[PDB]
């Protein structure tokens, strides 16, 4: 069942790591939901460059690259998070509301 | 080894000397880099003049692109970023911020959304969308001491992490039932060795590429995001997003979409039809009860007008794609002129709102005719370039049989022609007692002025010498 | 007959457009998490 | 899912030529040969005796392939690059197969939650490069 | 290389069933804390099924990178949110949060069904020859050691311009 | 790269060490201790009650830049181990890679983030 | 020369032998016979080393034939019929070796296993029919 079930936790994940993102309340949440989700996308990624694509990888250098990434956007979203708590000093995300 | 890189390598010379000089000199460089970095630009656009009339020759082990149209839009970027830096110059001069990773900053993303021009590789096609929004998030936020500027952070971060998310992983599941394959050309062959293609999946990996898309151009039903970040961030920073983000993403979208889907066409040329009935809906009744400037310009110059640039990739047999090109030329000016004019008020005066452009004409009325011109045009009337743009856009989708899309755009932009006069019977105004204390103190007087009075012009030229501009649409086949 | 019925319609057309848009434009307001939601509404609507 | 409609015609071809290996059959050769780079075919599919179930003109441009590597059916890259004891097809050439099922997917189906070639099947192409 | 036999579905299982309340502790619990050493849980709970398939540098590396440099950073980051324990009770916000149980089911649902009707065990037997190659004699880091440099070109000179923009960028943005 | 299965072996074998350690401790241990047992070492006198001690501002940097520079050593073992396998040129690419973030430490080293 | 039948593919390995319940006699030796000439297409790929597939595709035709002699050989002919059952233990031991010489990539027994493998699943679909 290796091929059938774990994309069967792909989604399994996927959906989650909307959820957390949806009803995140503090920014540091949102931020660690959002890396669950490229988490999922990878794996989801991953398998699939296994069964097949063994003579030129084209999913590890991808699923490679897409971690990469996460890191630089976990990186910028907490310098920005250092900044606003700088100007408030607070980070309740649903209390910011005068851009509308 | 290769040359196709270097309208990209010339900018990367631009990039690494503007982050030496503030390593190495002192203070000299205030007014320097300020024209050398225009001397990168300036030569990465003689280096694009040289490609002109070009072959669809495939890139380095075949990963971006070169070919004619592509080179089209690689240019237009170009001229963008060119139009665009002497705007955001001053306006952070006058601000006390560092200036150096500013330029820095809006010359990467231009890199990024050069690359992303081509990027005929399936993973170069995502690594520049985010070389094109790391570097976003950080100018839509580079004000750190107000307040506004960290709400257009959060909600544009949180926003474009989630989309580009939806996007990559419509690209996995693409990976995965094309039997394995990446190269944008070569899916229409391995999605049929591995017979998967009629099946369900293909079906799921066409609407979570499509919603990712949408967001990075913003129709309607996810423009969510850009009203709030529009009034946010600067004002220069609004119009080179405005700007570059809509072309690099209407650069890949065609291709992305017409490339690798073949036969999926009656499943989603309904499917962007359904975002441009309402991109050109939503976008214009909010931009009616809107006082702000920016957030009046982000409803209607962004959230409608990218309504007809659609109006033809779905109804396109490669006798249309001349008139995007040539639609895109047209709004590129006439909203440049728009926001050149509103960044100099803005700083002139102190204020955003539109209850303060009252009496303008009397006191400088150079500015408010070069204003109002852009807005006409932007409202498209017939003497003006917007009127042809329209025209030559429905003439084309007209003559392609859709018809409730037409009709449509037509209405709506009648519907546009009201704030547009509205602001203008705000300018036009002599009752000194209603006139705020804002345009009473006004010492109304380079850069600034040469932009908005060159990027004016061919807001009135071109829609009456549309000819050549035409004629040189019309070769373009990706 | 004329100003009651026709100027009416004629201004009725012209009316409600000011009403249904500051109608439309006083939903959600800020609070990322709504956008977040109204954003996910219509990708799960549109799998159809 | 399964088979769907079309129509077309064929352009009754002479005798096909084995070569010990495939089907062969020359309709057209005209102007010159491809290496081991991309090129733009345009296809017609068959069943082995009557049936039709894709054809490259039901859809827009004809697709797109890389003729040279691995990425096709062994019997294609053999009947079109050119095989051993088989002269490769020209630029504007034309050329009519029939595939043996070894040379082909082989004895299991491409299923969809309905298979959409008959398992073990042995199919007819009449390729027209382009 | 291979795998024992069937002690495969055995370690399968048990990584899943672990995941889930990995995710689940990321999602529910309140203190952030708490959630941040969940999410290290998910994410070495996750190396590891990237290294039962055998696929070696993916999952020793994301293992460096994320279960080090990224959560450490995340733990540093919680020192600059205080205020917790809020409410509680079975869905502790509005409606809201029904209302997103609702969507995101509706999400899985379809996905979750989708799925279970492509027959992956036979999308594999129509290619036979892409992972059939090998190149002759290589092993699994040369693979990706030269795949990265022979054909990834653009992409590996392009990704250190954007790591030394976000650098710079992080450096100007979190000092004052 | 041939069996793992000692890898897997080690795994489990080394992750029940701990915990057969703790339960060990605990059958053979004492079930007393209801002391006040509420506050840690070295305290005055019940100190208790505190917070904001963070001093994050210092070592979120060093934290950052960190998390940057990391990410070259994971695309350079691809390339540290492909040098004589493929010819020069990977040499060139991968100098232009290193140099960029020379440039990046060279910059975050002149404007002070590297401090006390 | 027409299309063939399918016959229950269909499926992602979790809606067939968990959530689509049927499987009759007689339907199984069709199962039986499709892994003879089917597994009689892996000798190219043990030729060059190609040691992922010849793995997955061992795992799945014994899952299948893992269950399918199990029925099938009830439904052969019953008076007579300790062979058709003296034959599972070598058709199915053969193979639970095959997947010990794969596991740990060899060469040797690999392929003459790959031979003793097909040699006997040739006789126990024999007995079938």
């Amino acid at each position: 069942m290796m091929f059938e079930h774990v994309l069967f936790l792909s989604v399994y994940l996927f959906s989650i790591g909307i959820y957390g993102l949806i009803t995140s309340r503090n920014m540091v949440r949102a931020l660690i939901c959002l890396e669950l989700i490229l988490n999922s996308i990878n794996l989801n990624l991953v398998t699939f460059s296994d069964l097949f694509d063994s003579r030129q990888l084209k999913g590890d250098i991808f699923a490679i690259f897409v971690i990469a990434l996460a890191a630089a956007e976990a990186a910028i979203g907490l310098s920005i998070l250092s900044s606003i708590h700088r100007n408030r000093k607070s980070t309740r995300i649903n209390q910011s509301n005068l851009l509308n | 080894n290769g040359s196709f890189i270097f309208p990209e390598c010339i900018l990367i010379f631009g990039l690494i000397l503007l982050l030496m000089i503030d390593s190495t000199s002192d203070q000299k460089d205030r007014p320097w880099f300020y024209f050398i970095s225009s001397t990168s630009l300036v030569i990465s656009i003689t280096a694009l003049l040289f490609r002109w009339r070009e072959e669809p020759i495939i890139s380095f082990s075949g990963n971006f692109q070169t070919n004619n149209f592509n080179e089209i839009f690689q240019f237009l970027i170009l001229l963008c970023s060119t139009l665009c830096i002497p705007l955001s110059v001053e306006y952070i001069e006058c601000t006390e911020m560092a200036i150096t990773e500013f330029l820095l900053f809006v010359l990467t993303a231009t890199l990024g959304g050069m690359f992303l021009c081509g990027a005929n590789d399936l993973i170069t096609i995502f690594v520049a969308p985010e070389c094109f929004s790391l570097c976003s998030y950080l100018l839509s936020g580079y004000t750190k001491r107000d307040l506004r500027s960290n709400e257009a952070t959060m909600k544009y971060l949180l926003m474009g992490g989630a989309s580009s998310s939806i996007l990559v992983h419509g690209f996995s599941w693409l990976y995965g039932s094309s039997g394995g394959e990446i190269e944008l050309q070569e899916i229409v062959n391995g999605l049929i060795n591995t017979q998967m293609y009629n099946s369900p999946g293909i079906s799921i990996a066409l609407i979570s590429i499509t919603v990712g898309l949408g967001f990075k151009l913003s129709p309607a039903p996810f423009h969510q995001w850009t009203p709030d970040v529009y009034e946010g961030s600067p004002t220069p920073v609004v119009a080179f997003l405005s700007v570059t983000s809509k072309v690099a993403a209407s650069a890949s979208a065609t291709r992305i979409l017409d490339i690798p889907f073949y036969f999926s066409s009656n499943e989603w040329h309904l499917l962007l039809e359904i975002l441009a009935i309402l991109s050109m809906i939503l976008g214009n009744l909010l931009a009616i009860t809107q006082t702000s400037m920016k957030r009046m310009l982000a409803y209607s110059s962004i959230g409608q007008i990218g309504y007809v640039i659609i109006g033809i990739i779905v109804g396109d047999s490669n006798d249309g794609y001349a008139s995007m090109i040539t639609y895109m030329l047209f709004y590129i000016s006439m909203n440049l002129g728009t926001f050149a004019c509103i960044v100099l008020f803005g700083l002139r005066t102190g204020t955003d709102n539109i209850r303060d452009y009252a009496g303008l004409y009397m006191k400088d009325p150079f500015l408010a005719l070069s204003l109002a011109l852009c807005l006409l045009s932007l409202g498209g009337l017939p003497p003006l370039a917007g009127f042809f743009g329209k025209l030559y856009l429905f003439w084309c989708g007209w003559q392609a049989g859709l018809y409730f899309l037409v009709s449509i755009g037509l209405l709506t932009s009648v519907l546009s022609i009201y704030y547009y006069l509205k602001i203008i019977k705000l300018l036009m105004t002599g009752r000194n007692q209603e006139i705020t204390p804002y345009v009473r103190n006004y010492r109304r007087s380079n850069s600034i002025e040469l932009s908005m009075t060159v990027c004016v012009i061919a807001s009135t030229i071109p829609g009456i010498s549309m000819n050549p501009i035409l004629a040189i649409a019309q070769d373009t086949l990706f | 007959f004329d100003k009651g019925v026709i100027d009416g319609i004629t201004n009725g057309v012209g009316l409600a457009s000011f009403c249904i848009g500051e109608e439309i434009k006083y939903v959600g307001g800020g609070r990322i998490s709504s956008y977040l939601f109204f954003f996910l509404c219509y990708v799960s609507v549109f799998l159809f | 899912a399964r088979a769907a409609l079309e129509l077309h015609r064929s352009l009754c071809p002479l005798l096909v030529s084995p070569r010990e290996l495939e089907f062969l059959q020359v309709r057209d050769p005209s102007f010159c040969s491809v290496s081991m780079v991309v090129t733009q075919i345009h296809y017609t599919a068959r069943f082995p005796d009557g049936t039709v179930f894709d054809s490259s003109y039901k859809r827009g441009r004809p697709l797109t392939m890389r003729i040279g590597a691995g990425k096709i059916l062994r019997g294609l890259q053999q009947g079109i690059g050119g095989g051993g004891g088989v002269t490769p097809m020209l630029v504007g050439g034309k050329r009519k197969l029939m595939i043996p099922p070894i040379l082909a997917y082989g004895p299991e189906p491409a299923g969809c939650f309905s298979e959409a070639v008959f398992a073990q099947a042995e199919m007819n192409f009449c390729a027209l490069a382009a | 290389m291979d795998l024992p036999g069937p002690i495969h579905e055995i370690l399968m299982l048990f990584g899943e069933f672990i995941l889930l309340l990995g995710g689940l502790g990321v999602v529910l619990l309140t203190n952030p804390i708490y959630s941040a050493f969940s999410l290290g849980l998910v994410l070495v709970c996750i190396s590891l099924f990237y290294f039962l398939l055998n696929s070696y540098f993916v999952a020793v590396a994301q293992l460096l990178i994320y279960v080090g440099a990224i959560n450490v950073l995340i733990i540093f980051a919680v020192m600059f949110v205080n205020g917790s324990e809020w409410s509680k009770d079975k869905n502790y916000w509005t409606i809201g949060d029904g209302f997103t149980s609702l969507v995101c089911i509706t999400f899985v649902f379809s996905l979750m069904t989708t799925i279970p009707d492509t027959s992956w065990y036979g999308i594999l037997w129509t290619t036979r020859s892409n992972q059939i190659v090998e190149q002759g004699l290589i092993n699994n880091v040369q693979q990706i050691g030269i795949h990265l440099a022979t054909d990834f070109y653009l992409p590996f000179e392009l990704i250190s311009i954007i790591l030394l923009v976000s650098l710079i960028g992080a450096i100007t943005m979190a000092r004052q | 790269l041939h069996e793992y299965d000692i890898f897997w072996t080690f795994l489990i074998i080394a992750s029940l060490i701990p915990i057969l350690a703790f339960s060990i401790s605990g059958l053979l241990a004492p079930v007393s201790e209801g002391p006040e047992k509420l506050s840690s070492y070295e305290s005055g006198i019940e100190p208790m009650g505190g917070a904001w001690v963070q001093f994050r501002i210092r070592y979120y940097m060093f934290a950052l830049v960190f998390v940057v520079f990391d990410v070259e050593t994971v695309f350079l073992y691809p390339w540290a181990m492909s040098f004589d396998v493929l010819g020069v040129s990977v040499f060139i690419e991968a100098l232009i890679f290193v140099l960029i973030l020379v440039v990046g430490l060279v910059y975050a080293w002149r404007k002070g983030a590297l401090e006390w | 020369p027409p299309g063939t039948v399918p016959r229950w593919g269909t499926r992602s390995y979790v809606r067939e032998r968990f959530f689509e319940p049927g499987l009759t006699t007689e339907e199984a030796a069709a199962r039986i016979r499709q892994t003879a000439e089917g597994m009689r297409t892996l000798r190219p790929m043990l030729e060059t080393m190609s040691w992922k597939y010849v793995l997955f595709y061992v795992r799945l035709k014994s899952k299948y034939l893992d269950l399918d002699l199990t029925t099938a050989m009830a439904g052969v002919p019953e008076p007579r019929r300790p062979e058709y059952v003296l034959v599972a233990n070598e058709l199915v031991d053969n193979m639970t070796e095959f997947d010990r010489f794969v596991r740990t990539p060899k060469v040797y027994e690999s392929y003459l296993y790959y031979e003793k493998t097909l040699k006997s699943l040739d006789d126990v679909a024999e007995f079938l029919g």
